[PDB]
């Protein structure tokens, strides 16, 4: 609808050091775009700890059930919940395999931060998302990564949507307050074979490196290249 | 890789509730 | 069930306010179909057009005078008009268009009007040698008693059709007490690139110096020496401080490779 277009064109524009306080105006602002809106839009992560395994996960609409968020350590909700949603069994075993897996990516790419995978069963194949937080008092900064992946099963056909929210920020004494925020956003496909050589979670963990790599990349030309001409075009 | 083009996957099933920010 | 007039005016409001350089008309776009309430917005939120346009350093051509003044603050007669001294007229403004009209004679005469010409007549100059297409506006006024020198300076480059804008805005307030003259100064940029995602770099930098006050002529000389001084200094730690952030900040919230400075072996990960 126009009024949901008009959301997301404001939300292009508005600034990106404030995602959630904009889209909690937009959703003031009218109501019924709520669920449109959330569902297109990506918010900052926000992190939980699961007391019980003792482990930090990443909180997402695809692990809440009602006003719980299910941990994919311990696999319960907190608060607990009677019956919440929960992946099949056959999936829990991949979602297992897929946090550890990307616990190892994380620690190799981000040397450090946060990672949880949450896995849904679809009727001819899965989905999933990934989630990775990375933070850095005068120098500050935030990475978040948000995946979501489509798995139909014939070999299987991958289909991926990414969004990564960067944001950097210095005090100095030369350049003062200098701010740099933005959200990004990339799909891609891909058809692969499913063995033992290349299983499902190497298939994602390759669809999702390749495209962290190629958003940094675009992000430090954005960020450091092209906002950096436009300043000394102002001067 | 290319600009936003095609649907995301519906999330899971059989789930509660609204859509909602998390503070 | 309905949202208040009073909130979603307040809510446009931020909006408003909060539009990028030169993206004004398409943030107020989405507005009035979100509010669909073209007088409340109109009406209500009038103050936010007007606070955005000050904010911004809005500048104006007015027919029949040369180069644009600007629209701030310190230039706000009330009811809708706008001070040009240098013009030495007032004229009407309108937030919306952004179009000036009914340019009047404004008596300016003052004790303080030679240094404010001086000042103006010395910045009009350094904007010319160091903007592609800046302006300036220098108002004199008595602030608390004490003698004020308010120079301003704006310079944007809109590029809609390449998906990018960006403005550097400047103010210098000098509280002449004399033999001395206390320099307090902001120095602001904002640049919106959205070809892609959506990115923004706002930074400012705040500036005290001291000065010593001669003739009019010659203290207008140094303060925009001062002005000039520490406008080429900002810019430059800016570019430098480019190439710093990436090496430090950026690389620690994600390296380009792994430490094997090869993409990752995921059998190797998926084995272990």
């Amino acid at each position: 609808d126009q009024q949901l277009d008009c959301a997301l064109d404001l939300m292009r524009r508005l600034p990106p050091q404030q995602i959630e306080k904009n889209l909690s105006d937009l959703i003031d602002l009218v109501p019924s775009l709520c669920e449109d809106l959330l569902s297109s839009v990506d918010q900052p992560l926000k992190i939980a700890r699961d007391k019980v395994v003792g482990k930090d996960y990443l909180l997402c609409d695809y692990n809440r059930d009602g006003d719980s968020y299910r941990s994919p350590w311990s696999n319960k909700y907190d608060p607990p919940l009677e019956d919440g949603a929960m992946p099949s069994a056959r999936l829990r075993k991949l979602e297992v395999e897929a946090n550890n897996a990307f616990d190892q990516y994380r620690d190799l790419y981000f040397e450090g931060g946060v990672s949880s995978v949450y896995l849904w069963d679809l009727d001819h194949g899965f989905a999933g998302v990934i989630l990775i937080k990375k933070a850095g008092k005068k120098i500050k900064g935030c990475w978040d990564s948000i995946h979501v992946v489509e798995v139909q099963e014939k070999t299987a056909h991958y289909k991926l949507t990414s969004t990564v929210m960067l944001w950097l920020q210095t005090n100095k004494t030369g350049s003062g307050t200098m701010n740099l925020g933005g959200s990004l956003t990339r799909q891609m496909e891909k058809d692969e074979t499913v063995s033992d050589s290349s299983p499902h979670i190497a298939n994602i963990g390759r669809l999702v490196e390749d495209m962290e790599n190629k958003i940094r990349s675009t992000l430090n030309e954005i960020y450091f290249g092209k906002t950096k001409d436009i300043v000394n075009g102002l001067r | 890789a290319h600009k936003q083009s095609f649907a995301k996957p519906k999330g899971p099933a059989g789930k509660r509730g609204i859509r909602r920010l998390i503070r | 069930d309905r949202v208040s007039d009073e909130e979603k005016v307040r809510i446009a409001a931020k909006f408003i306010t909060h539009a990028p350089p030169g993206e004004f008309n398409e943030v107020f776009n989405d507005v009035r179909l979100l509010l669909n309430n073209d007088n409340l917005l109109r009406e209500g939120a009038a103050h936010a057009f007007a606070q955005y346009n000050m904010d911004q350093f809005t500048p104006v051509k007015i027919e029949g005078y040369d180069d644009q003044v600007l629209i701030t603050e310190h230039g706000d007669l009330g009811n809708g008009r706008f001070l040009d001294p240098r013009n030495k007229i007032s004229f009407k403004f309108d937030h919306l268009r952004k179009e000036a009209s009914d340019p009047q004679p404004e008596d300016t005469e003052s004790a303080l009007k030679q240094w404010r010409d001086a000042c103006d007549s010395a910045l009009r100059a350094y904007v010319k040698d160091h903007y592609p297409n800046g302006f300036c506006t220098v108002y004199g006024k008595s602030i608390d008693g004490q003698q004020t020198i308010i120079a301003c300076i704006e310079s944007h480059q809109f590029q809609p059709k390449n998906f990018w804008n960006g403005r550097w805005r400047s103010e210098w307030k000098f509280t002449i007490t004399p033999p001395t003259a206390q320099v307090a100064a902001v120095l602001k940029i904002q640049v919106h690139y959205y070809e892609d995602g959506n990115v923004q770099l706002v930074s400012h930098k705040d500036i005290q110096d001291s000065v010593q006050v001669s003739s009019d002529v010659q203290t207008a000389k140094e303060f925009i020496k001062i002005i000039e001084n520490a406008e080429n200094e900002y810019q430059t730690a800016i570019s430098e401080n480019y190439q710093t952030m990436s090496d430090t900040t950026f690389k620690a919230l994600r390296r380009q490779l792994p430490v094997t400075r090869t993409k990752i072996d995921w059998n190797k990960i998926l084995s272990y």
